[PDB]
């Protein structure tokens, strides 16, 4: 029974550390009111299209039904007065956020036979390796800690979510991947997100090499003219 | 009393690293951890030789009689050179980054044009005008003497860009 | 576990045949996945080429090296300047071609 | 006659160079004690279903 | 022509000597072009670097 938080353009992918710094100070009152608790926590929800902070505080239907509840780790507040840490621990698809009642309706069907189902996983981490190699966003040390050979991925859905966090897909798209209920549908959608980034990247790369070689063809003949 | 020497040799290594004047092999021959500095006055003088300070300054360093005083003055000289070196280095990177922001932004703008040059590769102007001249030309009982020029000039029009004078 | 089972076999034809059978099943799994993924990839390829050309359009727009604001202001300014005049055709077409030239050119060339 | 190594989800196929990086520091004492040994060696084995380091 | 001339030679040390001479003669021409190219490039560096100084 806490008011929804004003996410204000802050996606919290499952099992991916994130920070929330809302500019309003009315949310700090709620963050300071939970410091008396022995186990403080915060919930994370996603916003709908045409974001609006005034509608988030006026009505509670703007926020999507999906939520990722988690516990806070620790406040720092070095520069601003609202530096909260968020995490994706318990995913949820609230039946009605307006009513607040909640239930962990985390559907997760998976085949018993997990032999053919991990061959695509090899391609997912390979696509992540090519996405971080051709489009490096974050460090590769997390990939060396959590290896493929060394099967220490106790939560594959979470590893896929952490890998999908590298995707540049719109927040809406993330909600759409969460909307998918079957596990192979969301898995292919995550792969689709990767491909959508991949197409643009390849376009940019071809365009860049083309312009650069044109510059080389320019200047090299100028060296010849010299 | 030997604590100042450690900062003097670290500053001299930073002066030859950021402003390399002479080789560092003399610095490895006479190091501070192998009992190879039998004459500190001489080592300070040799270290002070790397300085670019004015002759006047050298005389000023000689005026000092006490050892920590001349060492401190030598340090002041070191700071004067260090100040000049860091100024030149920062200044150089600044000018170069201005050049990079120049050319790089031109690379982006160049990309913008190239992709907005032949976005739709249909010669909406070049071809329409050449074909236009052709049908307008088609019906006249033309001299062949002119057809040579018109066709080669058609080729030149096919080469040149539209905006060009 | 499967590796240990393949190692338990002592005779060479037995382990070789078991290894090949294991290769057959693994290749069958990888093939069905590669085909299902090709089908899904085709279902993603179903997105129209207009969207791709729209992407190139937004790529053009989302840049800080596009048409000069100053030139656009002069462009509209001279257009409104002509808006009300009883303009002869000569000056009209010449003004339009020169305005294109204005759009093309850089903001500092003489 | 050496204690079993804590493979910890690391398959070492025969005649295939492999690297082992256990997080525990208890295996380094045995690795430092075999450098002084005349013949330096280590054995590699495979684990059964449902891996468990406490059972190893 | 030179290849045929090397074939005309019958002794083995004569063709070997000519083959070495052929190799050096081409190398000499190559090196002349290479020296000229690096020279032109160094001239360009001395050009532009002074422009960096003037700027």
């Amino acid at each position: 029974h806490l008011p929804l938080i004003a996410i204000t353009r802050n996606p919290v992918f499952p099992r991916f550390i994130k920070i929330i710094e809302v500019k309003n100070k009315k949310l700090v009152e709620l963050l300071r009111r939970k410091v008396r608790l022995a186990q403080p926590y915060v919930g994370v929800f996603l916003k709908r299209d045409d974001s609006n902070e005034s509608d988030v505080v006026e009505s509670l239907d703007e926020i999507y039904h999906t939520g990722t509840f988690a516990q806070i780790h620790e406040m720092q507040d070095l520069g601003d007065k609202l530096r909260m840490i968020v995490m994706g621990h318990r995913r949820v698809h609230i039946s009605r956020q307006l009513e607040m009642v909640e239930v962990e309706n985390v559907v997760h069907e998976d085949f018993q036979v997990t032999e053919e189902v991990k061959a695509l996983t090899a391609e997912i981490v390979k696509t992540i390796r090519d996405i971080i190699a051709l489009n490096p966003l974050y460090r590769e040390s997390v990939l060396q800690m959590m290896q493929a050979g060394q099967r220490v991925v106790d939560n594959p859905i979470y590893l896929s979510d952490m890998g999908a966090a590298l995707t540049g897909a719109e927040s809406h798209e993330l909600q759409d991947v969460l909307e998918e209920t079957n596990i192979p549908k969301r898995l292919y959608k995550a792969l689709s997100l990767l491909k959508k980034e991949f197409e643009l990247s390849k376009l940019q790369q071809r365009l860049g090499r083309e312009v650069e070689e044109k510059i080389k063809q320019t200047h090299r003949k100028y060296l010849l003219q010299e | 009393v030997k604590a100042l020497t450690a900062e003097i040799v670290k500053t001299i290594r930073d002066i030859i690293a950021l402003n390399p004047l002479y080789r560092e092999s003399v610095l490895q021959m006479m190091q501070a951890g192998q009992r190879v500095v039998d004459n500190p006055i001489y080592l300070s003088d040799m270290g002070a030789a790397l300085t670019g300070a004015e002759s006047h300054e050298l005389q000023d360093v000689l005026e000092e009689t006490n050892i920590p005083k001349r060492l401190y003055k030598a340090l002041s000289l070191l700071k004067k050179e260090f100040e000049l070196s860091k100024l030149q280095q920062r200044l150089g990177r600044e000018v170069e980054e201005k050049i990079k922001q120049t050319h790089r932004k031109y690379l982006l703008q160049e990309q913008l044009k190239i992709i907005k040059k032949e976005l739709g590769l249909e010669k909406d102007d070049k071809d329409a005008i050449e074909e236009k001249f052709r049908e307008r030309l088609k019906e006249l009982v033309v001299p062949k003497h002119v057809m040579d020029v018109v066709d080669e000039e058609l080729s030149k029009l096919g080469l040149l860009d539209n905006h060009s004078s």
